[PDB]
């Protein structure tokens, strides 16, 4: 059913600086989609789990910019823990597929 | 046909005419009077 | 191979007495003159209930087994004879490919002919009678056991060599029940036009004329 | 001729009905594959169900709750089930909803006592009790008494499943969330529903006995096992079978 | 509220079968899916299969169909994962996570991961 | 769009599509009448399906309906 | 006497005895089954 | 409902799938255009 | 519905009709530039109530 790809590869930043990422994919996915953060070897943690919505307890350092399809999501003030590998994947149908991840520098 | 009507008013005794049971002394031993009335209204009518 | 059942397959429907009537009841029963399939081992389905009857000189039956698969994973019940007694479980017992576990309940209790109906909660009838395949005679069954084991079933198979097997339908039958309350004859209402004639007006001897019987629709 | 007597008759059942093992159960399986024990031969007192008062409902259908001491049943299937408190009226038999068409529908007809009680204070639990469940889609609505604990994916469209969940495709059931915090329509409370049965009278579940001794060849009122009437109660000549 | 803990590293050979676990802490299985993923070191995660640990009905990706199979306990709220025909490309880290499949029409959403197992070959 | 019957029973139609008129005939019905010498005599029947046409049900289509089990015959008792 | 007696009953078939319709086909649509068969219980002690 | 172009269908108490033979004399449309992150801003229930 | 555009008062500095601090036009533009994210494009929208 759906393939996905996520870009850019990498991006360089500052700690209380603004900055987005995108995830693009195949077809259609109605919202249907998530946000992951890990550091490398780490166990991973949510951020969004929709086109938009943030998980609650989760910080308000995250939006996501996206709607249909190929979405975005924006830090919001960058914070050192964000340093963070960042992954996008679909939930819109099995199996549930993971972006390739990109990477943020402080 | 005078014992075939009998046996046909005899077994009318016992149908429901959507009443919750035939016996009346059902009637009068599971349902409270407020509600007995209603269902036993029902056999009146029928047998009636 | 295959065998007329006749009229067998009769028992008593309701624990009522009664005599010197004829009276019309719808349940379960054989229906009359039916196909009775006949062996002399094999798991056969269990469509609504069974007349299951046979005749050995050794007792060579010994009991049944009933269920969904006839494996463990899913419900099932067995019935055997113990010489000293009749002895019955429910169980979720793995069966072999020819047999002859952690069990939710347990209960106790060629010249001959035994008959019994098997319904589903399930319950038990029989007869015994002397022989000499099965015979035209007429025999009604009386009930032994109505367990509240509530299993689902839909298989079945024979511990033990002639036995034959047919399954009930739902049927109006009248029963003629004597002086002494045994039930000696039957009408099964839908068997022929002069049955359901019998049936429409309630009697066993029909004399000369026309009887609007049923409607065509 | 008026009878002269009242007279009762029951066996020789003086063990009580395990209705405790129902009402006082660790475990109540929730909506979606609810319990189900079917009580026999016992002794019960129905009264305890309105002496206690802890109660928010004590509904009863083809019965009233004073006088049933005075019947027999052949027996109870005691239905056992958990739920949210405001639906609770779903149950009353034929009312529809999303409970009775999807979990738990109750007979057109029913002879049988409905009994709900607020469970907050100990099935309540601070991460929502994801153990107890309801399902909210089925291919079609139920039949009465109908258990049906599948939990193979859903289509609200043409959209195929293929045994997994996604958009248009649906796990048939979710929970109700019970947070100790909840309004009371959506705190947890325990619920069984008794469906008795009054057929050929062979009674095997019965209410507070206190049976009496027979009188011959005079006009008496009577009861014996349930079935009741008024006669002249004679030694007979009556050559029933054993099961009769 | 729960927090999912897991399995220790295994070095191995190729042509190995193996064996991973996970299971709950601070809480446990009230339902809850619970998956399988690989982290390939620096690549995109990729799912293996779902398991419900209340009914113990399972699925599986074609990359993982047969060559893996997964199974768990409600009774000791724990999940199990054994792997076969290892290292075609197989060195990785494994991680489970839960998502609540009986708790909204929504699906998938990892908000909690096990400590991860990397299986490795030395 | 539709007729009626003297007694206010629906008869007719319009096919509202193509706007060509139907009449309404109800599906055949009657009463399953069985014709039987006294059972002391023999357990033989003949059925009268009474007021059809045989196609919708020995044969014989009487005035009366279609009776099937008996055979006709021309000499007359 | 014979033809008005026969329409006098085939027009009380449209008749409707204080139920919410005489199309007992439209009381099976417009209501709910437990509602339905106190409609169909006037219809039928109606025409019976 | 069956249009690619469609992004978003959301159903207030009611659904694409029964809409079709579904009877309404009256409910109204508009049609207007959006910055696509804050769609949902046009549902019932929230603030922005 | 509502089409009105006269100048909004945001505090006690006069409007008098036009425009200056705290003394505001009623509506906001979009800015659908071609170079834009995917959120922040803009989407044609239709509601039935
Ligand atoms: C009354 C009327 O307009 N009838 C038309 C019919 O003539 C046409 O053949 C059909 C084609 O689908 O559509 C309808
Ligand atoms: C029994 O089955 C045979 C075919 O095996 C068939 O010819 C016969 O008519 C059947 N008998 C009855 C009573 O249906
Ligand atoms: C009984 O078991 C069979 C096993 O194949 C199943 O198909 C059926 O749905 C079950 N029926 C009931 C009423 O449990
Ligand atoms: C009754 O049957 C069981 C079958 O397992 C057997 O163990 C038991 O010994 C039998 N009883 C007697 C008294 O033979
Ligand atoms: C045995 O019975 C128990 C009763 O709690 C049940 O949990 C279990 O699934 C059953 N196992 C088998 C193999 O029948
Ligand atoms: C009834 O039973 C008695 C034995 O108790 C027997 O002598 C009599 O012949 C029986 N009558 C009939 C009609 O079977
Ligand atoms: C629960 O048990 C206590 C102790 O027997 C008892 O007093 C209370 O009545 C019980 N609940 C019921 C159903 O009676
Ligand atoms: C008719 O049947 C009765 C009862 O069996 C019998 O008494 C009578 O002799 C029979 N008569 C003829 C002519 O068959
Ligand atoms: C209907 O009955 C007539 C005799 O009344 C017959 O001639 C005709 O062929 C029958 N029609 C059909 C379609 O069989
Ligand atoms: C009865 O009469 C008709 C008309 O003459 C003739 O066709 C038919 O063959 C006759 N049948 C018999 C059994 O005589």
């Amino acid at each position: 059913d759906i393939q996905m790809t996520q870009s850019p590869s990498s991006l360089s930043a500052s700690v209380g600086d603004r900055v987005t990422i995108t995830c693009r994919a195949s077809q259609s996915i109605s919202n249907y989609l998530n946000w992951y953060q890990q550091k490398p070897g780490k166990a991973p943690k949510l951020l969004i789990y929709a086109a938009s919505s943030l998980q609650s307890g989760v910080p308000s350092r995250f939006s996501g910019s996206g709607s249909g399809t190929d979405f975005t999501l924006t830090i919001s003030s960058l914070q050192p823990e964000d340093f963070a590998t960042y992954y996008c994947q679909q939930s819109y149908s099995p199996p549930p597929t993971f972006g390739q991840g990109t990477k943020l520098e402080i | 046909q005078n014992a075939q009507a009998l046996n046909t008013l005899v077994k009318q005794l016992s149908s429901n005419f959507g009443a919750i049971s035939s016996v009346l002394n059902d009637i009068l031993s599971r349902l409270d009077p407020p509600e007995a009335e209603v269902q036993i209204d029902r056999l009146i009518t029928g047998r009636l | 191979a295959y065998t007329n059942s006749f009229t067998r397959g009769v028992y008593y429907p309701d624990k009522v007495f009664r005599s010197s009537v004829l009276h019309s009841t719808q349940d379960l029963f054989l229906p009359f003159f039916s196909n009775v399939t006949w062996f002399h081992n094999p798991v056969l389905p269990f469509n609504d209930g069974v007349y299951f009857a046979s005749t050995e000189k050794s007792n060579i039956i010994r009991g049944w087994i009933f269920g969904t698969t006839l494996d463990s994973k899913t419900q099932s019940l067995l019935i055997v004879n113990n010489a000293t007694n009749v002895v019955i479980k429910v169980c979720e017992f793995q069966f072999c490919n020819d047999p002859f576990n952690n069990c939710t309940f347990e209960y106790v209790s060629f010249k001959n002919l035994r008959e019994f109906v098997f319904k589903n909660y399930f319950k038990i009838y029989s007869k015994h009678t002397p022989i000499n395949d099965l015979p035209q005679g007429f025999s009604a069954l009386e009930p032994l056991v109505d367990l509240p084991i509530g299993i689902n079933i839909t298989r079945f198979q024979t511990l033990l060599a002639a036995y034959y097997v047919g399954y009930l339908q739902p049927r109006t039958f009248l029963l003629k029940y004597n002086e002494n309350g045994t039930i000696t004859d039957a009408v099964d209402c839908a068997l022929d036009p002069l049955s359901e004639t019998k049936c429409t007006l309630k009697s066993f001897t029909v004399e000369k004329g026309i009887y609007q019987t049923s409607n065509f629709r | 001729v008026q009878p002269t007597e009242s007279i009762v008759r029951f066996p020789n059942i003086t063990n009580l009905c395990p209705f405790g093992e129902v009402f006082n159960a660790t475990r109540f399986a929730s909506v979606y594959a609810w319990n189900r024990k079917r009580i026999s031969n016992c002794v019960a007192d129905y009264s305890v169900l309105y002496n206690s008062a802890s109660f928010s409902t004590f509904k009863c259908y083809g019965v009233s709750p004073t006088k049933l001491n005075d019947l027999c049943f052949t027996n109870v299937y005691a239905d056992s089930f958990v739920i949210r408190g405001d639906e609770v009226r779903q149950i009353a038999p034929g009312q529809t909803g999303k409970i009775a068409d999807y979990n738990y529908k109750l007979p057109d007809d029913f002879t049988g006592c409905v009994i709900a009680w607020n469970s907050n204070n100990l099935d309540s639990k601070v991460g929502g009790n994801y153990n107890y469940l309801y399902r909210l889609f089925r291919k079609s609505n139920l039949k009465p008494f109908e258990r049906d604990i599948s939990t193979e994916i859903y289509q609200a469209g043409s959209t195929p499943c293929n045994g997994v969940e996604g958009f248009n495709c649906y796990f048939p059931l979710q929970s109700y969330g019970f947070q100790p915090t909840n309004g009371v329509g959506y705190q947890p409370y325990r619920v069984v529903v008794l469906s008795f049965e009054l057929l050929h009278a062979p009674a095997t579940v019965c209410g507070p006995k206190k049976s009496t001794n027979l009188v011959k060849n005079k006009c008496v009122n009577f009861n014996f096992n349930g079935l009741t009437g008024t006669g002249v109660l004679t030694e007979s000549n009556k050559k029933f079978l054993p099961f009769q | 509220q729960v927090q999912l803990v897991q399995s220790g590293a295994e070095v191995k050979k190729p042509g190995s079968s193996v064996k991973v676990s996970c299971k709950a802490s601070g809480g446990t299985f009230s339902s809850y899916a619970i998956s399988w993923v690989r982290q390939a070191p620096g690549q995109g995660l990729e799912w293996m299969g779902r398991i419900i640990p209340m009914f113990g009905i399972a699925n599986y990706a074609q990359k993982f169909q047969g060559r893996v199979t997964i199974t768990a306990d409600k009774s000791t709220s724990t999940a199990y994962l054994e792997l076969s025909s290892l290292r075609s490309e197989d060195t990785a880290v494994y991680y489970c996570a839960r998502y609540m499949v009986t708790r909204d029409q929504y699906y998938y959403d990892m908000d909690v991961w096990g400590q991860g197992t990397t299986v490795t070959v030395s | 769009q539709f007729g009626r019957d003297i007694a206010d029973t629906t008869d007719a139609v319009r096919d509202p599509q193509t706007l060509e008129i139907l009449d309404i005939t109800p599906c055949s019905f009657g009463g399953v009448s069985v014709i039987t010498p006294g059972t002391n005599t023999s357990n033989e029947v003949a059925v009268l399906y009474q007021d059809v046409n045989c196609t919708e049900v020995n044969v014989f289509q009487t005035r009366a309906g279609c009776l099937i089990g008996a055979e006709h015959v021309n000499n007359s008792y």
